[PDB]
Formats: structure tokens, C-alpha cells, sequence
């Protein structure tokens, strides 16, 4: 099965880019701060299970 | 007109046989996406 | 509040760098170390 997969992104300092991407999971904010930063996307697929 | 129609009634005996199939097909990718999530090794000679 | 900090960083981005570089120490060695560990749950995919 995929795994391994990664996802970058640049957004300018308080573009809601974390807002965004905590959105993207269902979390309502993580933690807006300094240098890179890592989140989670948690894919479910019902056909594979 | 004789190869003719035993090719129309040969198709029209397959027109009920179709529905079946049909329903073969749904079943059988049930059960195929079942054992797949019941994760059983699949053999080499298996037709996918 | 001061959020800048980073920049005002005596030694540059190094001091960081190394800090998060740590993590793909430990965090690899982990993986590695449960690799072939986990490779053992294909004992089960064999059936006998």
C-alpha cells in the first residue's frame, strides 16, 4: 500500500497557511511558530480499508 | 436466415444470463474486496 | 511578544540545524530498528 508520501509548502508569516493545513485534518488550530514546522494527513481509504 | 437467427436466439438466451452476471460481478467484487481486507495471499494462478 | 529570536542567533541557523537534524537521527534509527522487526508479521501472509 502507498505510504511515504510528503506534502511542502511556503505561506508568508501569518497567512493562515497553519490554519489551512490543520483544517485539512480536522484539528481547529495547531501551533503558529518559528521555522519548520509538521502536521499529519491522515488518509483513510474504504476500498482498501 | 437460418445462422441468423440461431445467432438472435443464442444472444436472447444470453439477455437473462446477463442480469445474473451482472449480479455475479457486484457480489464477486464484494467478496473480493472482502478478502482483500481479510488480507488472504491471493494465489499466482489467481485471475484478478 | 519577541519573535525574533532565531535571527538574532549568535551562531546562524547551525545552532537550529542541529537541533532538528537530531531528530532524523533518532526517529531513523527508530524506524530502522522496527523495520525488520515488523518484517516478522509476514510470517502470517504465508499460510501453511
Amino acid at each position: 500500500l502507498p505510504s511515504g508520501k510528503n506534502i511542502l509548502v511556503f505561506g508568508e508569516d501569518g497567512s493562515g497557511k497553519t490554519t489551512l493545513m490543520t483544517k485539512l485534518q480536522g484539528a481547529e488550530h495547531g501551533k503558529k511558530g518559528r521555522g519548520l514546522e509538521y502536521l499529519y494527513l491522515s488518509v483513510h481509504d474504504e476500498d482498501r480499508d | 436466415t437460418s445462422d441468423a437467427v440461431t445467432f438472435i436466439t443464442y444472444v436472447q438466451s444470453l439477455k437473462r444470463k446477463i442480469k445474473q452476471f451482472e449480479k455475479q460481478v457486484e457480489l464477486y467484487r464484494n467478496g473480493q474486496r472482502l478478502l482483500e481486507k481479510q488480507r488472504f495471499q491471493f494465489p499466482p494462478s489467481w485471475l484478478y | 511578544f519577541y519573535r525574533n529570536a532565531l535571527t538574532r542567533m549568535p551562531d546562524g541557523p547551525v545552532a537550529l540545524e542541529e537541533s532538528y537534524s537530531a531528530v532524523m537521527g533518532i526517529v531513523s534509527e527508530v524506524e530502522q530498528y522496527v523495520k525488520v522487526w515488523l518484517q516478522y508479521q509476514c510470517l502470517w501472509d504465508m499460510q501453511a
